[PDB]
């Protein structure tokens, strides 16, 4: 019935020394039948990467927007979008179906390409920007993660130590949720080369 | 509508779709098809609420159809699903929304490869070696989860098939009067008679 | 229902107007709400008619027996007994009850009780739906110690008013002097209150 | 179940050096209608103890009778009632406390919120709550309803945790509860100017206050204050 | 319509080490958004090396601890001053909450102390009464928030050992008193951050075969 | 949940999961859904937490007290009985209950009774409850054999479980294991279904859709 | 939320604190509530966060190009009324509680607006879960005639009453002062009262803790020459 | 339950009722005998919410079984089945009612007559050549009203209770896993074990 | 709410509390609920103060509009702009407004508008929550071609008695005079209306 909570999932962003760090989990369900274990939740347009929980099909559809809209910006500016700028168009495009939203708990994660400054950003179904120094996070497992990247994060953490950290706080996040999981992945983002990660955990 | 089924095998993909249609206390009818052709090389199965089923597969079959004629070319699987994910997921936000779910089979004549789509009537898409919808899954994926592999034969994805409706059969308490059974591969679209 | 209770020199009196209705429709437009539950203690009565009159029989009920084992009563006990029969039963009443009384002792007293079961002394005390009207009223012209007249005055007044704004009040004033010398019964009709 | 009929607002209370303060005004109120000025709803019990409630007033006066029959009830056969055997803020507390849980438990409250404050044999400053739902816990200040909302906050820049209690005064103290029933009166629309507040010392015992007036009020600024927004005259 | 339940908030958590067991709990009172008390004690020393705490609707709490501390006495009087184990006082509990199945204590019960063996002990109820031994165990609001954090830093869940990459588990060694208290601590502060209803202060009860000793520690009070 | 029992030619078969849930939120992973009896005497445990544990335990004391008065052990019909009839008197109340009453004597040999909050009492050979049944169905229904070994048996049902835990949300956490002979009840541990999965893809060459 | 405006000598002074909940949960300890409308005209938001963020900018954009149709500086009568306007449109369904204030060529002023577009004047304000911690020290310590120390102290101490109190409100203390003849400043983290103590342990992992299935690189940049 | 079918024919009483055993989405079970002894010569089958037939039908056998030992004496079929009557009767104005449909089947020894009664839960007790309960009748008593004819020997009466069972299988739409057929005759009660 | 307005021999009155309230919590304890629609027409405002404002905005800007067409407006044509807009949105709207404009031909006059947008002429009037507690001490205290002086307290005692008894009315008593003289702001505080 709750639309935010009928596929499940989770994604998770945090900022270390001169990187960042997006992941998510791979379900996708239909309540209590699990559908998908491949349901990738982070998408990219340029170096500017989006994780996307909540209702599946608004998570498609606004990454088919975004790209959208993405792609028109290029093509006009002469640029990639950088993640400040890109923050703002989520937001707005959010708050335009003000009284009948996407049901999303979208995620920006990014390095600005000029400044070399690590980006990250959340926001609620309708538009609202989080944008926060240390970490983000959405999701059916929401009040987990906060408990995890709570205890677990400290600043300026390097790339690769950064990628233990984050990758903790999923899994066992994830395994105390029973619409999250079947699989994982990990993003760890420098200003000129991206790794991304699958994760070994339970399929239950 | 009931049961619908979708199973991906190496070089052809099997969809397999009940024949009862029932109105309250009877059952109206037990040769029902609930299947339309969208193109020589993509087959689309159905399941939902009454009327909206065959008019949305019939709005599609006509679109497709009008694409294949104008370009004189057969669309990708890849590219009809995502058209039909779109006219669902448009659909939602309606006054009236189409209340059906559909599984989309086809081989995609370009790269060789058969490949089975699951949508359902929010516009939830996902690309499956093996897919149902409604209560079909909760019988049938354990026993899939357990057989397929990815290499097996149109026979052999028969004989799992067939494992699969003998466990409705036996487990689900609607009688559903059998399946009708169809194959889609590189050489188009064919009805098994016998099942 | 227009009710109210007045302490003065010489001890108290009860006022009422005389309608009870069902809906809008007046089914008595010659109710007696004045009710005697002993010599000289009688009380008001707001609400339903068959809640406050069963209570009021029970109460009589009671002060008789007490009479009859510990002789007169306070207006106080009075007071005391309709509490006790209105807070224990809240859930299934809806009275709001005026209690007033005259002893020698204690001289004019007043006891208002309104729908949850309280218990309060006053001066003087107004209750039912056309007393919201005569707040400002009442507190305005109540002075202590007034003469009978004086009394008279204010509560024929007063209800006049409440007659006057509320649909669920009219009729005739009815009066009941608790004094000394005994009990007095007083009646006005709309032709003379109405010209105040 | 009820609903409250006739009730009153909110019981204040604190903790300072030598003892406890507590306060509450004396209105009954009809919903919006103020019907009863002159309602006390704070109950002394001996010379150690005062209760204040707020909620339904039919059923203070019941609570305010229960007490009254418990004072009668420890003197029977007690020669040591005015002395040793004497009732204390505590065990008049958990009475009211095994009530309150008990009538919620059979699904018919005592509508009210309850404070307890009092000085225990020992010298000890005591003050706890209760309510309804038969919820206790206790503070070094304490208030029910709106001042719950409006006059913790203030007390609690006097006495922020218990190590503040030995340097609060008593005049202090009083100061502050006084303040705080004047900001009620601006911003509780239930409640009145009159009020009663209850000093238990341990040293110079029980001062009941009653008639008292919130004063030192300001209101001249109202004056310059036009329209809503634009209107100038 | 009367509604005979409330929520006082409050989190609480207990860890059963090698020799000894803590139960912790926040000392801040609340109903919707005010506080009632900064220092509410809601962790209990009950006799017989049992500390317990019921977490969830206050008045309920207290009558359950009330009613055991109780339970406690009179077995003391009916069996010859025997000492109640860990095992039979949470039994004995499953049966005082399941005694109101159908009008329940709308709480979240943990007790703590040592086996027979002289063990660290946790058990943990449902508000109706279902009960299990645990080694950890965070009950309350913010327990969605700790128990996550404790499978990974207490179990080891999802840690592997460097080099063999996923193939060798990370060895489920024994934890001390000072490091449980460690984690603790890091617990609350983590809920205090992220969870409105946790804050104030942490009691901390630590039950050895010496007996019952406690900790407090200051926690953010906005 | 998902719990199964069965009956074939080395006796009875019990394997349930570990998972406990409040709404989406995983209570508990190490939850013991069989609840031994006796020595002779296995419960399952589905539905609602408390009820199937107070009621089962309960039950336990019954037995033994039937036991002490009629000097004989209690038949399997008779023990489900008392319970069935025992939720019956409670039914509306609110009771959740879905459980299997496992047993070995010598009059009946090998028995199961499923035993239900609404009253329900059947005698089978074959049964699995809780939300994930449906999935341990596919598997057991296609693999069961009367002449099954005591290894196979134990494997198919460990098998069952794992399938469940897979697919529905709400199962998952260990797999517990047990073996009823006449001469008593014999358990076959704990089985971890975050290891107990890889294993079992790798083996049994299953689970091709999931990748390791 | 706590958010105040407090009037003085020679103009208005606004503040608020810095948390936002989800339900019992908060989502971001470190928020900015204070919004620019124009330079010198700020306002405070309760609330819906996305409302009063979109509202303000609205107003905000539609106030520049005002002030560059006029040939004049922008007046908080004139963000006021289509604040107000705005949101009776919307019958209260825009959940934006704002407490507006600035300084312009007509003098300073400060004034409040709810969800479903009343107005209100006054010296001190306050809106919010907080409002009624805030107004109790307003209540207790305002007086006419503040200077602009005398205002700050008093604002920022009534946003501290619903930081301790106010369990929808905490962490720190956004502050803005808007004087006459003057550039208004922004006092972004004007009081920081609640830093978190540091962590008994650190939970840095060893290197290889994660067990890992694939590694990949991702392609990010476009596609290339030769 | 769901199907229970009765038909008397010339000699004897003939009882049908369905295997199924149906958990809201499982089939628990295929193999479940709807029906007690009450008496020698009196057989009574059941259908209704569950828990409470069994409870019900073994609560009637015990006092039935009570009265036989206690006369030395068996009740006739007339007499059970207003006892049974009452105590429907009885039950539904209780606290909460036996939700529970019967058919009581019997051979009356001293009128050498077999006897079918029809009640329901709320205590409607009609003495009829053949009934059912539930949508049962829906499909069947169309062909009965047809075919009856009350000089049937007890083999016509079992062709003519298969033409209806064929046409449950039709037309219905759950799967009731066939019937167990059991006959009620002078010499007592007996279960036909291939049908 | 407690509002008034009252005709007398050299114009017409206006006269409020000043109290709003979001349930028992006073929201604005100084609030300023006579309001001005023209130089000599103003309205007291009774209802959601939302929707109030929002209409007595429109009102003002029409009558703006009308000034500068037709030159000054009579108080009947600003009453029936308000009914128009009140009458209209009926469904929508919670609105008790009273009009009272000073002309030189017309004089002082006062109209009323209730709730369902209906339009009364009247010698006083008075609205608000509080204004049920007054009925019958306005209609026994009022009398036409009263002075200033009387007007002034005949509107001071009333409001003081409304808000004595009224928990949705308090703080200051504000008052707008309206005559050939011009426009006069009053206000009275609670240390001098309270001990009347
Ligand atoms: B008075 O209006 O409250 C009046 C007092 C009663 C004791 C005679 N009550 C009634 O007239 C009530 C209705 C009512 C009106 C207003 C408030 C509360 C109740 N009438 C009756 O109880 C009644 C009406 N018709 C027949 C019998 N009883
Ligand atoms: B199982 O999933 O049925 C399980 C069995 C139980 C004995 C541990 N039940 C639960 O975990 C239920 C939820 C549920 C899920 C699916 C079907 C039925 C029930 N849990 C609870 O009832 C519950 C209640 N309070 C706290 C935690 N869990
Ligand atoms: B305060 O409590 O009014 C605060 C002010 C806001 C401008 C930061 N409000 C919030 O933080 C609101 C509370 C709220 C919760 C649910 C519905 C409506 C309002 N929170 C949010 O707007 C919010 C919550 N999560 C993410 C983003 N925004
Ligand atoms: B008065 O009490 O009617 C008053 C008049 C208003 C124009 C200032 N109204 C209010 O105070 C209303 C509530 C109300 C009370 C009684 C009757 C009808 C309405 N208040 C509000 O509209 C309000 C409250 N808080 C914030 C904004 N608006
Ligand atoms: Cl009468
Ligand atoms: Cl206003
Ligand atoms: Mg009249
Ligand atoms: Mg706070
Ligand atoms: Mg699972
Ligand atoms: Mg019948």
């Amino acid at each position: 019935s709750d639309p935010s909570s009928i596929n499940g999932g989770i994604v998770v962003a945090m900022t270390g020394k001169d990187c960042v760090a997006i992941a998510c989990d791979l379900r996708l369900g239909s309540q209590s039948l699990g559908v998908s274990n491949k349901f990738e939740k982070i998408f990219h347009y340029g170096h500017v990467f989006l994780g996307i929980t909540g209702l599946a099909t608004d998570v498609t559809t606004l990454n088919e927007m975004f790209r959208y809209k993405t792609n028109l910006y290029k093509l006009k500016e002469e640029r990639a979008i950088e993640p400040e700028t890109f923050t703002q168009l989520v937001s707005s495009s959010l708050y335009e179906r003000r009284f009948g939203p996407y049901f999303v708990g979208p995620v920006v994660a990014g390095i600005n390409s000029k400044s070399g400054k690590p980006f990250i950003a959340g926001f609620d179904l309708i538009g609202c920007i989080d944008e926060a120094k240390d970490f983000i996070v959405s999701g059916t497992a929401s009040d987990q993660l906060f408990g995890m990247c709570e205890s677990l994060y400290e600043p300026n953490l390097e790339p690769e130590d950064l990628f233990e950290t984050i990758s903790q706080a999923l899994l066992n996040a994830a395994d105390r949720d029973a619409l999250s999981g079947w699989g994982a992945v990990v993003y760890i983002i420098k200003k000129d080369e991206v790794v991304k990660r699958y994760l070994k955990m339970r399929q239950d | 509508m009931d049961i619908i089924l979708g199973i991906r095998v190496q070089d052809s993909v099997i969809l397999a779709s009940s024949k009862a249609v029932t109105r309250g206390i009877s059952v109206l009818k037990d040769s029902d098809d609930k299947t339309r052709q969208l193109s020589p090389h993509t087959l689309m199965s159905f399941a939902g609420e009454a009327g909206d089923t065959v008019q949305f597969a019939e709005y599609i079959q006509a679109n497709i159809q009008l694409y294949s004629i104008r370009e004189d070319y057969e669309l990708s699987p890849q590219a009809v699903s995502s058209f039909v994910r779109q006219e669902l997921a448009k659909s939602i936000r309606s006054r009236r929304p189409y209340q059906v779910n559909v599984l989309i089979g086809g081989y995609d004549k370009k790269k060789n490869k058969p490949e089975l789509y699951q949508i359902d009537y929010l516009g939830t898409k996902v690309e499956l070696p093996y897919g149902a919808h409604g209560y079909s899954g909760f019988y049938t994926f354990s026993l899939l989860d357990h057989h397929y592999r990815p290499d097996m034969t149109t026979e052999e994805g028969l004989d799992l098939l067939k494992l699969c409706v003998q466990e409705l059969e036996k487990r689900m308490p609607m009688d559903f009067k059998g399946v009708i059974v169809k194959i889609v591969d590189k050489d188009g679209i064919r009805q098994v008679d016998d099942f | 229902t227009s009710i109210m209770a007045v302490t003065f020199k010489d001890g108290v009196i009860l006022g009422a107007d005389s309608r009870t209705t069902t809906g809008a429709y007046i089914a008595n437009r010659v109710t007696d709400k004045l009710t005697r539950v002993h010599d000289k203690i009688w009380c008001c009565r707001s609400g339903s008619a068959a809640d406050t009159q069963a209570i009021a029989d029970i109460v009589q009920y009671h002060l008789e027996l007490y009479t009859s084992q510990y002789g007169t009563p306070s207006t106080e006990t009075a007071a005391s007994v309709f509490k006790e029969l209105c807070y224990e039963n809240k859930d299934n009443l809806t009275a709001g009850i005026i209690v007033a009384g005259y002893d020698d002792k204690n001289k004019g007293e007043v006891y208002t009780i309104p729908l949850g079961g309280s218990v309060h002394k006053l001066p003087y005390a107004i209750a039912g739906s056309g007393s919201t009207f005569i707040y400002g009223y009442c507190d305005k012209n109540f002075r202590e110690n007034m003469s009978k007249e004086e009394t008279v005055d204010f509560i024929k007044h007063s209800l006049s008013q409440a007659i006057k704004w509320d649909g669920s009040s009219g009729g005739v004033i009815r009066m009941v002097v608790l004094t000394a010398a005994g009990v007095e019964r007083l009646i006005f009709y709309p032709d003379e209150y109405e010209q105040l | 179940t009820q609903q409250p009929i006739v009730t009153g607002t909110s019981v204040i209370s604190m903790k300072y050096d030598n003892g406890v303060i507590i306060a509450a005004d004396n209105l009954g109120s009809y919903g919006s209608l103020l019907r009863f000025n002159g309602v006390e709803r704070l109950i002394p019990v001996g010379d150690n103890t005062v209760v204040g409630i707020s909620g339904d007033i039919s059923d203070m006066q019941h609570i305010e009778r229960l007490l009254k029959d418990l004072v009668t009830e420890n003197a029977y056969d007690n020669p040591l009632a005015d002395a040793e055997e004497a009732l204390e803020p505590s065990y008049i507390f958990e009475y009211l406390a095994t009530v309150m849980y008990q009538r919620r438990s059979k699904m018919n409250p005592l509508w009210n919120a309850i404070i307890v404050a009092g000085v225990q044999s020992n010298g000890d400053q005591f003050l706890r709550y209760v309510n309804l739902l038969g919820v206790t816990y206790s503070s070094p200040t304490l208030a029910t309803g709106f001042g719950a909302h409006m006059a913790n906050p203030l007390l609690r820049k006097v006495v922020d945790r218990e190590s503040d209690i030995p340097k609060t005064t008593v005049q202090v103290a009083e100061e502050a509860i006084v303040n705080a029933m004047r900001v009620l009166y601006y911003r509780d629309a239930r409640s009145s100017r009159n009020f009663s507040l209850a000093i238990i010392d341990k040293n110079t015992g029980l001062t009941f206050k009653k008639n008292l007036q919130v004063e030192n009020m300001k209101w001249d600024f109202a004056k310059d204050i036009k329209g809503y927004g634009t209107q100038k005259i | 319509q009367f509604n005979p339940y409330g929520d006082n908030g409050g989190t609480i958590l207990g860890i059963a080490g090698e020799d000894f067991a803590v139960l912790a709990g926040d000392t801040r009172n609340i109903t919707d958004y005010s506080i009632n008390s900064r220092y509410e004690p809601k962790v209990f020393d009950c006799g017989d090396n049992i500390v317990m705490s019921a977490n969830g609707f206050a008045a309920d709490g207290d009558a359950l601890v009330k009613r055991f501390k109780n339970s406690v006495k009179w077995y003391h009087f009916d069996h010859n001053d025997k000492k109640l184990s860990i095992n039979s006082a949470a039994r004995n509990i499953q049966h005082l909450l399941y005694g109101k199945r159908f009008f329940p204590y709308y709480v979240h019960t943990i007790i703590a102390g040592l086996d027979e063996d002289g063990k660290g002990a946790v058990y943990s109820f449902d508000p109706v009464g279902s009960y299990e031994r645990e080694q950890c165990r965070a009950g309350g609001a913010a327990a969605s928030l700790i128990m996550p954090f404790l499978d990974n830093q207490v179990n080891f869940k999802n840690q592997y050992e460097p080099g063999t990459n996923g193939k060798v588990k990370k060895p489920l060694k024994y934890l001390s008193v000072e490091e449980v208290i460690k984690l603790v601590r890091d617990s609350f502060t983590s809920a205090t951050e992220r969870h409105i209803q946790v804050g104030d202060g942490l009691e901390i009860l630590i039950v050895t075969k010496d007996g019952v000793r406690k900790e407090f520690y200051e926690l953010k009070r906005d | 949940t998902t719990t199964l029992a069965f009956r074939f030619q080395g006796g009875i078969i019990v394997a349930v999961d570990s998972r406990a849930t409040a709404g989406n939120w995983v209570a508990s992973q190490t939850v013991k859904k069989v609840i031994e009896i006796n020595p002779f005497l296995l419960g399952t445990m589905a539905g609602g937490t408390v009820d199937c544990q107070f009621w089962e335990t309960w039950l336990g004391s019954q037995c033994r007290l039937h036991e002490l008065r009629e000097k004989e052990r209690i038949s399997v019909a008779a023990a489900s009985k008392i319970l069935s009839n025992l939720v019956y008197q409670y039914k509306g109340a609110g009771l959740s209950m879905g459980t299997m009453i496992c047993g070995y004597t010598r009059k009946e040999g090998p028995t199961i009774y499923y035993v239900d909050s609404d009253g329900t009492r059947l005698k089978g050979d074959i049964f699995c409850v809780g939300s994930g049944q449906t999935f341990a169905y596919g598997v057991l229904d296609s693999n069961y054999k009367w002449d099954l070994s005591v290894e196979d048996a134990l494997y198919l049902g460990k098998r069952s479980i794992l399938a469940a835990a897979h697919r529905d949300a709400y199962s998952g956490g260990s797999v517990n294991l047990y073996h009823v002979t006449e001469d008593g009840w014999i358990y076959h541990g704990n089985h971890d279904v975050g290891e107990l999965f890889w294993k079992v893809k790798e083996e049994e060459g299953s689970f091709n859709n999931v990748i390791g | 939320t706590t958010i105040v405006g407090v009037k003085f000598n020679n103009g208005v002074v606004i503040a608020a604190d810095t948390r936002s909940t989800q339900g019992p949960i908060v989502a971001d300890k470190n928020c900015a509530k204070l919004h620019r409308i124009s330079p010198k005209i700020w306002c405070a938001g309760a609330g819906t966060a996305a409302d009063t963020e979109a509202v303000t900018q609205l107003i905000g954009s539609n106030i520049e190009l005002h002030s560059l149709y006029t040939s004049r500086e922008p007046r908080v009568v004139s963000a006021l009324q289509m604040l107000k306007q705005h949101l009776f449109k919307y019958q209260g369904h825009i959940g934006a509680y704002l407490i507006v204030a600035g300084v312009d060529p007509t003098g300073s002023h400060l004034f409040s607006i709810h969800a479903h577009g009343s107005t209100d004047v006054g010296y001190y304000l306050s809106l919010g879960s907080g409002s009624l911690a805030a107004m109790a020290v307003l209540e207790s310590h305002w007086k006419q005639d503040l200077t602009k120390e005398e205002a700050i102290k008093l604002a920022s101490d009534a946003i501290q009453a619903g930081i301790w109190n106010d369990l929808g409100s905490g962490s720190n203390v956004d502050v803005c002062v808007m004087e006459i003849g003057k550039d208004a400043e922004y006092l972004r983290n004007y009081l920081t009262p609640n830093v978190r103590e540091e962590k008994q342990k650190s939970y840095k992992f060893p290197r290889g803790t994660t067990a890992v299935l694939k590694e990949s690189i991702v392609n990010i940049c476009d596609i290339q020459e030769e």
